[PDB]
């Protein structure tokens, strides 16, 4: 009921890194404090590392196990965007803002970081556990994918959106907004594929899959809180970032056809600024 | 979760396969004892409470100054002597969340039900202590419920107007359109709903000062009005609500209807403006015969004949318009337009349907004007005259707008107390007082029409509740017999009270002499026909109550001819939604939508069984969506024959019903004399 | 493809490496001989043509009846005696497609250029045949060009208002907002641009009748105004144009600016409403020191002080507002706000920037009021008094709303004829006649201010064309020297004509006694400083013309003190958009945007070289985008020292200029005395 | 030395079939004989099948086994083109020219056609035989992919090109030329990757790999001859098409770094004719 519509929306959102000139960001970058520059670098590396997993494994593995030519084509298109567009875009932002040696060090740090690794390996673990012709294992991986696309990226997206909403780092913020817009539709689409599997299950199996999804969400959420404090306490933003994580967790759940887990909260306004006919038969007139 | 809410939620928990209806009494008792008594401000005596309320700018001191404190104390004792108890949690919750006066911080409760009733009665009595006691007995017995505006605002310093329904005629000119926008904003600022007649505006593509194709049509004015209502949204506490009415023969009818299509472009789409259509018998006749129809350009007709299209008799002037070369018209398919109306109502519930010839074949004030449109609730049907607003420094020709203050009889309580006459007369007195004390200083036509016509709307509620609690099916002929008798009695006593008021004040309403009351043509069916119950079961329901006969109607006709009538219009059955919970009654005369109402208040879900619902009357509490809409139309037509204004008639449709079924229901309602159809609700 | 279009398109076909500029004379000749002479309605004599035009509701007979037919014939012969020839195709095309009178079917040409000029001269003279002949010579020589409204509509029965610029003050009340919407629609209906001051409206989240967080702010009123201007689209040929101005210290300033963001939500976007910001010196001082600034809630200030925030001196009241607890304010970053303004102007060219202190430090009528906002073109700077529109049946307190009728001197033709004094005085007389013949029937404050102030706007055009056709760079010091001398002479002679008119009529403008003209403070710089050209090349351009000296200015000051001044405002430099083609002149005092203007009309494209453009003067016709905006600011500030009103000042920015470059340009304009900045145009 | 330039070339060649309006072919299509229309539909259906498998299976699987994020990005992009652009374009052509029943019938015909099933079996079999970290199985699949890109498509491409060259079906022909332009660069790129693996081998191993490549080519060739006769005999063109496929077989071999195998022949000349924001500093307020 939905693949051709998503095909259309995906291909009409096509874009390339070269379209946005990045050099003018140096005019606001130079005015940020060390903690702001440090947080931005670390967040950016976090997004880059997670998105690479999605391009190399997440999207291609789902495309491999999903049946249907049209679905495979849409999934291929999404994998292409990860590897050919998003990955080049993140690299471009980095090369503009930091010298080569600084980029290498930030990636070394984020590669060793406990909270980034915990979530990256949890997601990758579920992709590696998919078994041929087993729709349960595929569903679990789709849940992981939706959580990455619609939830885990957002502790990271917060900061570029925060600057973008203030008039700072506008070129890289525009790029991030385009990336985020792609991840949103990726999350919705994979969510619909997961619901298709979920709806084929018994009531007991459904309850079991719901417990899986909520348990996974809880593990990721508790690690996100730690990840958030680790990066954002030094710039005083953690409270507001936490509200943004929960709001996006609820969107991820709704993508999977589940009820929201967290109470509704308002979001930081700066980040918001960044973001049956039938005919009468000539007798109906007589009584 | 609150303890009372947990008790209420036990309603749905089936025990012995039966709903625990007794849990609602426990729920209401817990609600009171744990929240209302705690959060109710304490006053040593009534004198101290009154002083605190007056000084702290809570009450208007003028109306309370007409009574010695002894009389106020007597009235309050009369209200409190009843020891009134809310029978369900939802009634008390609704009262203490919507109408109970609260401190400026909305933290404590300053008014109980008795306090509000006493204040309203003292406001009504206008210095009469015995009359105030009578009003207190009427309201505390819940035989009469003043409309939400009157009930909430009476006797309060920081209050909106007690009248909340206004109808505005708009003349075809920029001055008139701007004045209409200003008046709509002023009236919505007061909290009242505003209905505007756009049939006199010229259609899209008409000439403005001998320059052709200059007019934007009714859709541009609709966008203006929608933005005006959105701006004047009552300080955000209640979004501004307005209604636009267009005659079906207006050329902009298709563009007017398309503003409610979901697929409509945001530029043309109107979001917060309700739309109603006025359908003359000519359109229904054309659709019935499948003949090609024409929609006319109003300004060409005005230039050719000197009158507006909606000011003329379409049934007579349609052929002349079609044959006049100087009148511009557009060919349409009447049946296609009917089907478009049905589909639009199925998708969105719009437009409202006003059957113009049904309204005017019984209209008592056609000499003043024909009824051209209805209000935002589709139950107000009065003669209006368009105003001519001229350029600055020129004199405006102020016409007659429409406004009526509403009150509802509680049918179950009135019948239990056998007090149709007394309740009707007291409600008429209170509505007359509300109309007299109302003065809108920014709507000249509204103020002039209120002063001249003295129009009131006396409605009724709890028809389905009263019938179900008496073992009568809403769709049964016995229910229609009871409705016929009850509303005949209500009309008789409202007419008698209007004549008595006219005699006491020695004054009728403007242009009464030309009305059907003055000539006696109004009473023809009452003097020639009998409306006593035809079923022994229904006739027993009226035991202890005098049912007016043909002789009584002849005497009333003679009395009216001798003394006249004070009110141009008296009766209109408004939807009466919010205060139905407080009254513990079914809304208006419509059948119940659901036996138990599931509501969400905060994060707590509340369960509201239909008032009086139980195991033994479960079958009689049939839901509206399961009823035959033809039988509902029969009921409303039986009631409508005794209402001078309209009845707010909602259609309850199942999702399986096609547009053909909706069209058939509309055509049967038009055949059965229905005046307006309010909403097409689908399940 | 018509022959004239083919000849005109040969302009860009380079022959011998140079443009064939001579093809435009051939293009215009062919255009005339093959289209205009053919499609011109033929009349045997002037009498028959005039009788036909008057009979067919083309020409008003009121102004023509003041002259004996011999006088009209003499005036028409005077117009035709010049044998005026359009030098380029675009001028004649513009005239005969926009201003030439055409039959009601728009198929034939009833008016030639000479006929239109003679009709305008007869309208101006008001019965004076010699005055009419002087006007005919002035306009046929193209020394003075009446504004598009006056030029097009003068003497026409169907004509709209001859005034097209309107400024309205909006008071902080629903009555005033409704009246403002009505007046805006009424004035747009007349085809005039309407500018509104929204600084008095309370900010979003302010209380209405002790009800907090009820007000919707200036953005809801802006949505209402946008819808009103969209509805009054003036037949749709020219969409309704309105501008809203807000003080930078208003609380809603950020929301006010967000309406113009492309990313803005559609429910907040205002498509048809231009926005200007009024920036006091206090804001620039706060941004310069990087200090944290506050935006105030206007109603709190009004309640605390009994006067509006925009009626007070922010440079004196900002600290008091900040230190006053009863005044509500929220913190902002002035530099962040300036950067946001620059970004918004780059993206959309909005908002217009008005430097309030630059305007009011030289304002002659501060006693009447300070200049609080500007018009839709950003050059009207006059004192305004807000009106108090009360309830119906309550008398209104009519204030002063700004309006001025426009005219432009042709600098090249005025200098070639050495007729600065005579041209200025005749233009002042014509503008005064237009002002005296204007009567707005639905804008009480506009009409009252027109009667009391008698404000006129005399602009100039062809500054860049004149300079380029004389071997002078626009940015060069000699260009500024010529502009200084020429506009000083224009101001001198306009003041002399205003004083002479006051002496002849015996009346001055209302509240003239408190103006700087009456006290002599206006003439301080003119009596102390000599404004004769400092370059021999510039001084030679004025040879044959008497340049007023300090003694002449002393004499004029004494004369004004004796007799007063008839006009509160005399000089304003409007954009002069489409009428510049008819005059074959560059637009206003701005530098040209392109050397050759390529435009597509119908399905054929046309090329318009800048007037007088040739190989010899090609380099002097430097485009604005290639110009140093600092030198343009210097030139405009040099001119502005002799203009009592503002100057429409468009910023021409290259795509490579950052927001910092725009901010620096605005800061330099504020530093140099620039009153307003109109548009940010990017190449 | 080459991936970056292939990346740039691939992304700059990006297109969608919707860019080309097809209603202009309606009349030249109507005018063809029933035999011609039948061959045309079947030819494009055979192409659709090849692109379906190249997009679903071939390109993603090669992407999985090739090392390097940039090489993977190119291969992922090529995969997307196969199924999201190329395979879909044929349906755009079918939906314009043919009624639904004829479309349904031709897709049923691909399922039961023995030559088309054989070629799919052979090519996809080799893709699915790739073993992780086994460069020889990867080489074999890359040879198969080059043979699909640069040889097998051409029995199909002949006919749209043959019409384009006569000024017939030129909108459909424009789509086909864009597809062909893509496949030419895809065949070169995969050819270069195959040569990388081949060049790592001993002389003895190389000799075996040439045997594999030539044996596979001959087996595919013999099947393609029968397929060509089956499709083209009814339009009289089988011998001409055979010359064309031999020509392109030589190009495939060359893409693999091998000598041409078939002798040069004259191809139908008709077919040859068918071919910014910066902050304000303190000094900005002084002049
Ligand atoms: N450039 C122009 N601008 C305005 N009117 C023009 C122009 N060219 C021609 N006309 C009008 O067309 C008429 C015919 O033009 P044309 O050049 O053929 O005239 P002519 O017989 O040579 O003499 P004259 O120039 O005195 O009219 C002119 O008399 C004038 O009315
Ligand atoms: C001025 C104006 C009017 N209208 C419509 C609304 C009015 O119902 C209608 C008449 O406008 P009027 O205000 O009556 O204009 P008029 O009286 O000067 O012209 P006429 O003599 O023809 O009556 O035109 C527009 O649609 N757009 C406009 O801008
Ligand atoms: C009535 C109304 C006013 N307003 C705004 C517009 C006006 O500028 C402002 C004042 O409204 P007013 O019309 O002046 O209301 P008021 O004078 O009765 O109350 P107060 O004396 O406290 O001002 O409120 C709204 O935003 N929405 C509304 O519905
Ligand atoms: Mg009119
Ligand atoms: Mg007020
Ligand atoms: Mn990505
Ligand atoms: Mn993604
Ligand atoms: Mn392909
Ligand atoms: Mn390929």
């Amino acid at each position: 009921d939905f693949t051709q519509m998503f095909y259309n929306q995906n291909v009409k959102q096509f874009w390339l890194p070269e379209e946005i000139a990045l050099n003018g960001d140096l005019l606001t970058w130079k005015y940020l404090g060390k903690n702001e520059q440090d947080t931005y670098m670390k967040v950016l590396a976090g997004l880059t590392l997670l998105d690479t997993e999605q391009g190399n494994t997440g999207m291609p593995i789902v495309a491999e196990h999903v049946d249907g030519h049209q679905r495979k084509a849409v999934l291929n298109f999404m994998a292409m965007m990860e590897n050919a567009v998003h990955a080049k875009s993140y690299s471009n932002i980095f090369m503009t803002l930091a010298p080569t040696e600084t980029i290498n060090e930030v990636f070394e740090w984020v590669k060793q970081n406990k909270y980034l690794q915990k979530k990256a390996q949890m997601i990758v673990g579920l992709y590696k556990a998919i078994q041929k012709d087993d729709e349960i294992s595929l569903f679990k991986a789709m849940v992981a994918s939706v959580y990455l696309e619609s939830f885990l990226f957002y502790s990271g997206f917060y900061y570029p959106l925060y600057f973008y909403g203030q008039g700072k780092l506008m070129q890289s913020g525009e790029i991030i907004n385009l990336i985020l817009r792609d991840e949103a539709i990726h999350g919705v689409y994979v969510g619909l594929l997961a619901q298709e599997i979920y709806n084929k299950q018994t009531e007991e199996k459904k309850a079991e899959l719901r417990e899986f999804a909520i348990d996974l969400l809880n593990q990721l959420y508790e690690n996100e809180l730690e990840y958030t404090e680790d990066l954002y306490d030094q710039v005083g933003l953690s409270h507001d970032v936490k509200k943004f994580i929960r709001y996006n967790a609820n969107k991820a759940l709704m993508n999977l056809g589940f009820d929201p887990y967290f109470e509704e909260e308002d979001i930081n306004p700066i980040v918001l600024n960044g973001l049956t006919v039938e005919p009468l038969k000539d007798d109906d007139f007589y009584f | 979760v609150p303890k009372w809410i947990q008790l209420n939620n036990e309603i749905m928990i089936q025990k012995d396969g039966k709903f625990q209806f007794d849990k609602d009494k426990e729920a209401v008792h817990s609600y009171f004892v744990d929240y209302i008594n705690q959060n109710t401000v304490f006053f040593h005596n009534l004198k101290e409470k009154l002083d605190y309320l007056v000084e702290n700018q809570y009450y208007e001191e003028e109306f309370l100054s007409l009574y010695s404190f002894e009389d106020i104390k007597e009235v309050f004792k009369t209200a409190y002597a009843k020891k009134f108890r809310f029978p369900s949690f939802m009634s008390a919750f609704k009262f203490y969340n919507d109408y109970a006066l609260k401190t400026n911080d909305k933290k404590k409760i300053l008014e109980r039900y008795e306090d509000r009733i006493s204040i309203v009665a003292l406001f009504f009595a206008n210095g009469d202590t015995e009359k105030a006691k009578e009003y207190v007995n009427l309201m505390i017995n819940q035989e009469y419920q003043p409309s939400t505006p009157t009930f909430l605002n009476a006797g309060r310093k920081r209050r909106g107007e007690l009248v909340s329904c206004f109808l505005l005629e708009v003349n075809d000119s920029l001055n008139d359109i701007s004045r209409a926008i200003d008046i709509s904003m002023q009236l919505s600022k007061l909290g009242g709903g505003v209905s505007l007649n756009l049939s006199k505006l010229r259609a899209k593509g008409e000439a403005i000062k001998d320059v052709e194709n200059a007019t934007k049509g009714v859709v541009g004015v609709m966008k203006l009005l929608d933005n005006a209502f959105r701006y004047a949204d009552q300080m955000g506490q209640r979004q501004g609500s307005g209604a636009a009415y267009l005659n079906i023969f207006h050329r902009d009818i298709n563009d007017f209807l398309d503003t409610k299509k979901i697929s409509a472009d945001e530029d043309v789409r109107v979001k917060t403006l309700s739309i109603g259509v006025v359908i003359p018998d000519k359109f229904v006749e054309l659709a019935r015969e499948d003949k090609a129809a024409y929609v006319f350009y109003p300004h060409t007709i005005y230039k050719e004949y000197g009158q507006h299209m909606d000011e003329m008799d379409m049934n007579e002037m349609y052929d002349k318009f079609v044959d006049n070369p100087r009148v511009k018209k557009e060919k349409i398919n009447p049946r296609k337009l009917l089907e478009k109306l049905a589909m639009l109502r199925s998708e969105s519930g719009y437009p409202y349907i006003m059957f113009q010839d049904n309204v005017n074949k019984v209209h008592a004030n056609n000499h003043i004007s024909k009824v051209k449109f209805s209000n935002l609730c589709s139950e107000v049907l009065q003669a209006s005259q368009v105003s001519s607003y001229t350029d600055y420094d020129e004199e405006d020709e102020i016409g007659l707008d429409i406004s009526c203050n509403l009150g509802s009889l509680n049918i179950l309580n009135v019948m239990e107390h056998k007090s149709i006459e007394k309740t009707v007369k007291l409600a008429t007195d209170s509505l007359t007082h509300v109309s007299e004390t109302t003065d809108i200083r920014n709507a000249p036509a509204v103020r002039r029409a209120n002063k001249a016509m003295k129009s009131i709307g006396l409605g009724a509620m709890n028809l389905h509740g009263y019938l179900a609690q008496n073992g009568i099916a809403y769709e049964s002929p016995e229910a229609r017999d009871f409705a016929n008798t009850f509303f005949m009695m209500v009309n008789f006593y409202s007419i008698q009270r209007s004549a008595e008021i006219a005699k006491e004040k020695g004054e009728t309403f403007d242009q009464y002499e030309g009305s059907t009351y003055a000539t006696g043509e109004y009473f023809d069916k009452y003097v020639s026909t009998d409306f006593s119950p035809k079923y022994e079961k229904i006739a027993n329901l009226f035991e202890g109550m005098h049912i007016p006969t043909t002789e009584d109607w002849k005497k009333l006709k003679a009395f009216v001819a001798e003394h006249g009538m004070y009110h141009s219009y008296r009766l209109c059955i408004a939807p009466t939604g919010s205060i139905s919970y407080v009254q513990s009654s079914t809304a208006s005369v419509m059948p119940i939508m659901e036996r138990i109402e599931e509501r969400t208040y905060g994060n707590s879900k509340t369960y509201y069984p239909m008032p009086g619902l139980a195991s033994n009357n479960w079958f009689f509490y049939k839901e509206a969506y399961d009823m035959d809409m033809f039988k509902v139309v029969d009921m409303i037509a039986t009631i409508q024959q005794h209402i001078d204004q309209g009845i707010s008639f909602t259609l309850f449709l199942k999702d399986t019903m096609t547009t053909r079924d909706l069209n058939r229901i509309d055509l049967y309602a038009h055949h059965r004399g229905i005046k307006t159809i309010y909403y097409a609700r689908t399940k």
